[PDB]
């Protein structure tokens, strides 16, 4: 309701004693939202990813670069029917509000029972021998049953997986070798032998196969977010650019709040964001009209409330540190007093120096006096007294006062 | 945690899911005790310093007469009396305070017979016509002998 | 004597420009206010510390214009009136030998935003809710108290502490102080020229010493430096993850939904709240170092300035005659005069 | 955490699951050092 | 008059002989330092005392 009520709120009391109370830093609210996405008009190759007539074998899994396109994944709702769609670096809800820096779609076909192995940190012949995901995998994995497409009445053997390896392969490693595997201690040469196994084996995708032995198509989208200049983005329209106003900005999904300003920093082209000592993003390259913008938060400057006792009055004064009134204030005042400690509003500046009552700082104290109002003044140190010193004058007491004084010590 | 109430967690969640929620409350409530104890250890040092001062003022203001300035109140310390208070001590400091000073002319030395005379105790003062030697802290003049 | 006052907007540091984080910080509650009570107790008593040392006399004595002080030359320590701040000559050296990162305690949004948000320590502090408050007594009011003590000493001796300031010729006063150390007063009068010259020459070397050597005011800079380092550490600790996916609060909220963000945000709140608890703990301990020092300076004021201490090595080496206070940034300098 | 022994976590859990368990030990063991230092800073003031 | 000086290898206490732990401890950073600045202040003033 007002700064006085803020103190009551902070103190969790309806009555506030005389004094000066620190409150929240003065903070402007955002005027409007601003959204800035790289302008790309063509949509992403959703049809070429999720509809390709023939997918790759899992051992020879394909990788396609997705760039300069809009990630409007809504277009495939009517016809996708994904059995699995799991994201690992983002929440699925956020994908529309977000941009992506480099995007790779990995496409392959596997047995239905093995789709679980596509999660990062798994074991099994698929995870161990033809497709491994890293532990810090940033991406969304997608799979759907494809019995009607890939299965053949005589069994479709065009889909191969690797059954043997000397060691587990590294993340995102693709192994095409067909050289024979040596299961025993004997060496193996030529083409075949005892315990000499051909490393690849084919799925028997017959349409009569039990659900789980049916073919499942898998697409793995791997992407990086908010660290690098972006080239793929969600279907959000960019707003016009505004500066020197407090706004809820969104740059390439980098949502925030603060004042935008024209920067004099120079970014090498591979850089899009600048970060503070606090690692808070403090600069951004506008993605449509490339020019470096500074970001400064709007919340800044302290506020303190001077009050007499609640039992005495409800009137208060407000002190704004980091504000020069020669404004960033909650209210315009009839009486305003600029102090070295800040701009003091709601208190009458009086020249008469009294003893300090409420210390405002930098020599200023305040008090409640006559029709009563809060006065602000430069505190008096004491009475000024020139001593009578002379090179041949001395003062000597003719009398004494016995004086008892009480001193209290915890 | 889902709840501040320890029992509302246990009545809604089983051992594995409660262990997560309970571990947060243990962490946060254990930290609350650590914070309280830290404040009290720091605070106890404020009291220890004040109790070491009060003990020094007992030894020196009460059990003696301190020549230290303004250690036992303002004025020239005569004596002090302790009075107990809840969690503290009150000292009633008795001090001799000069009250009614008069201007006098003064000199550092006097020449009687071609020599220089200095007070043994006190200071020379003239009342305008006659010179006297008096103690420094109380005007009680005497003929210079 | 004192250290920099600070106050923290607990929410603005932990949860800058994030309503989602601010709503989650409510689930901790009093912890943020407990921090502010501690810092206020520290700040409120920094004014006390300065009051206990300097405000010992509630009457601002002023020197006579005719400086016939028996040949002693206090011009180097008495106020220099023509200067904008009516400090002494030596005090202006002390205020130059201690350097502070900020001046005037007002730094507006204009001169701090944009290009200078990146650059300045204080701007980084203020934006993350860390503030440095002005002391109650200005450096001018401190000098007026120091002038009153020094002016009262030379014109009235120790009488101005025990009661009303009774004037006394300074050579007569120094004669009292020789009796204090067990040297007969005639030893002063028969050597007044030499004693006055040695004091004037000794005070001269004080100017030359403070002009020459860089490390003299270690204690007062060490306090300003430690207070600055503690805050500049507090801002750097905003870069820590504390196990969250990101140090940046917004990079979590823009990539994760409410429940997956709550886990990540909770870590930052826990870590950043612990950072404030650590900082406040250090400052409460540190304030106790300064309080003890301010209680010592207050006692040296009473016993070396307002009187003549018979205690050994309490007001420097030698037999204490008198001491003169000099204000310094966040501290006090005593010029101890001793008969050796 | 599942264990006080730092190594028994790493020998039974992979990076993603170990990170959760290790993060608890870092938090608790770092808190123990912070508490120790706090006690010694207060104690050093008694000795000072 | 004084008390035993101490210094702590903050990494070795928390993360003794573990590289995986050490990499995670870096995510906290200045904590490991703030601790040893305090202990150095304690230790150095024992010589002062
Ligand atoms: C990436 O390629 C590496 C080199 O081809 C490979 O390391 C190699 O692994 C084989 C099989 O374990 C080793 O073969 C020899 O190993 C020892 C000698 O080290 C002999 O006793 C064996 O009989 C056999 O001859 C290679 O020595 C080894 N090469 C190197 C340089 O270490 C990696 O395993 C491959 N990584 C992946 C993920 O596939
Ligand atoms: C400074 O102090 C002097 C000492 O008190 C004082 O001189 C004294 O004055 C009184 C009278 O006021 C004299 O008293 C005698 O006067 C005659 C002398 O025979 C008698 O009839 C009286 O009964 C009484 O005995 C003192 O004799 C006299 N002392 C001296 C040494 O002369 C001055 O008057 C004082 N001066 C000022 C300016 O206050
Ligand atoms: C007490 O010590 C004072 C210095 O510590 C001294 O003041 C000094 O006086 C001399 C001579 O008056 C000045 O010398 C300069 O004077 C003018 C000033 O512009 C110049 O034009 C001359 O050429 C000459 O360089 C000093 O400047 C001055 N020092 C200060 C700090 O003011 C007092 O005289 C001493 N008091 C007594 C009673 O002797
Ligand atoms: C996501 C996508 O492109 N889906 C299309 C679907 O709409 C269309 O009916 C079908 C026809 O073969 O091809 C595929
Ligand atoms: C109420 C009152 O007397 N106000 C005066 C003001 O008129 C004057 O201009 C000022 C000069 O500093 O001093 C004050
Ligand atoms: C409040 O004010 C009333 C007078 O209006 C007075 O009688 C009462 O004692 C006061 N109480 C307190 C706690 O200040």
């Amino acid at each position: 309701l007002d700064p006085l009520s803020e103190t009551k709120c902070t103190l969790k009391s309806f009555t506030v004693e005389k004094g000066i109370y620190q409150t929240s830093n003065f903070r402007v609210q955002p005027t409007e939202s601003i959204v800035r996405f790289p302008n790309i008009t063509n949509l992403c190759p959703f049809g070429e990813v999720f509809n390709a007539t023939r997918f790759a074998s899992v051992y020879a899994w394909n990788r396609k670069r997705i760039s300069n396109c809009v990630a409007d994944y809504s277009v495939l709702y009517n016809s996708a029917s994904f059995s699995t769609f799991k994201c690992y670096g983002v929440s699925p809800t956020k994908l529309n509000d977000l941009c992506f820096t480099n995007v790779y779609a990995d496409s392959f076909v596997i047995r239905g029972d093995e789709v679980r192995q596509i999660a990062p940190g798994q074991t099994g012949k698929i995870a161990d021998y033809n497709y491994k995901l890293p532990d810090d995998f940033t991406g969304c994995v997608i799979a759907w049953n494809s019995n009607n497409l890939d299965s053949k009445v005589g069994g479709n053997y065009n889909y191969l997986y690797r059954l043997f390896r000397k060691s587990n392969l590294k993340p995102f490693e693709r192994d095409i070798s067909t050289e024979i595997y040596q299961a025993g201690s004997t060496p193996c040469n030529g083409v075949e032998g005892f315990n000499c196994y051909f490393p690849l084996q084919s799925y028997g995708f017959q349409p009569t196969n039990g659900v789980g032995y049916q073919p499942y198509r898998v697409v793995v989208l791997s992407f990086e977010l908010l660290h690098a200049p972006a080239t793929v983005c969600g279907p959000k329209k960019s707003t016009n650019l505004v500066k020197n106003k407090c706004v809820n900005f969104n740059f390439n999904g980098l949502t925030g709040t603060g004042v935008l300003t024209e920067s004099n920093k120079k970014f090498l082209p591979f850089q899009q964001f600048g970060r503070d000592i606090a690692d808070t993003t403090d600069a951004v390259r506008d993605p449509q009209t490339l020019e470096i913008l500074d970001i400064t938060p709007c919340s800044f400057g302290g506020v303190s409330v001077i009050t007499p006792g609640t039992n005495t009055s409800n009137q208060v004064a407000v002190l704004y540190q980091d504000v020069n009134c020669t404004w960033r204030v909650y209210s315009t005042g009839s009486n305003v007093f600029q102090t070295r400690a800040g701009c003091l509003i709601g208190a009458e500046h009086v020249n008469n120096s009294y003893e300090c009552d409420i210390p405002i700082g930098a020599g200023i104290c305040a008090s409640y006096q006559t029709s009563q109002s809060i006065i602000a003044y430069t505190m008096s140190l004491g009475a000024e007294n020139s001593v009578a010193y002379s090179n041949n004058s001395i003062a000597i007491p003719t009398n004494f006062t016995i004086s008892v004084t009480t001193e209290i010590l915890p | 945690a889902i709840s501040s109430v320890l029992n509302d967690i246990l009545s809604r969640l089983d051992k594995v899911e409660a262990e997560v929620q309970i571990d947060r409350l243990i962490t946060g409530r254990l930290q609350s005790l650590q914070t309280y104890v830290t404040q009290q250890l720091i605070r106890a040092a404020e009291i220890r310093a004040s109790a070491n001062l009060a003990a020094t003022k007992m030894s020196e203001c009460v059990l003696g007469q301190s020549k230290r300035v303004d250690f036992c109140g303002k004025g020239y310390h005569l004596m002090s009396f302790p009075q107990s208070a809840p969690h503290g001590v009150v000292f009633l400091h008795v001090t001799y305070v000069p009250a009614q000073e008069k201007n006098f002319t003064t000199a550092p030395a006097i020449c009687h017979d071609g020599k220089a005379h200095f007070p043994r105790e006190g200071v020379f003062v003239s009342n305008g016509t006659h010179w006297f030697v008096t103690q420094r802290n109380f005007y009680e003049p005497q003929i210079i002998t | 004597v004192s250290m920099t006052k600070t106050s923290v907007d607990c929410t603005m540091y932990i949860c800058g420009d994030s309503t989602e984080c601010s709503n989650l910080l409510l689930q901790y509650g009093s912890f943020c206010t407990q921090l502010n009570r501690a810092l206020t107790g520290i700040a409120v008593e920094q004014d006390k510390n300065t009051q206990e040392v300097f405000a010992q006399v509630k009457q601002i004595y002023k020197t006579p214009p005719i400086k016939d002080f028996g040949g002693f030359n206090f011009s180097q320590i008495l106020p220099d009136p023509s200067k904008p701040s009516k400090r002494s000559f030596i005090e202006d050296l002390l205020f130059n030998k201690v350097t502070l990162a900020d001046a005037g305690f007002i730094k507006q949004y204009g001169d701090c935003l944009g290009d200078i948000a990146a650059r300045d320590l204080i701007c980084a502090q203020k934006f993350n809710g860390l503030t440095v408050l002005p002391p109650l007594l200005t450096d001018e009011m401190i000098a007026q108290y120091t002038s009153a003590l020094l002016a009262g000493t030379i014109t009235s001796g120790w009488t101005f502490g025990a009661g009303a300031a009774l004037q006394i010729p300074f050579a007569m006063q120094m004669a009292y102080r020789f009796n204090g150390i067990g040297v007969t007063q005639n030893v002063l009068y028969e050597n007044q020229k030499l004693i006055a010259n040695q004091f004037n020459s000794a005070i001269g070397k004080i100017q030359d010493s403070l002009s020459s050597t860089a490390s003299a005011l270690g204690k007062l800079q060490d306090v300003v430096n430690q207070n600055a380092q503690a805050l500049n550490t507090l801002v750097k600790q905003l870069s820590s993850n504390f196990g969250a996916i990101s140090s940046v609060l917004n990079d979590i909220l823009s990539r994760l939904d409410k429940v997956e963000a709550e886990v990540q945000i909770d870590r930052l709140i826990t870590g950043r709240l612990q950072s404030l608890q650590t900082y406040v703990t250090q400052q409460l301990i540190r304030a106790a170092e300064i309080r003890a020092s301010a209680n010592l300076a207050a006692t040296k004021m009473s016993e070396c300035v307002l009187g003549q201490s018979k205690r050994v090595d309490f007001c420097g080496k030698g037999y204490h005659l008198m001491s003169f206070p000099q204000s310094a940034p966040h501290g006090v300098v005593f010029l101890h005069v001793t008969y050796v």
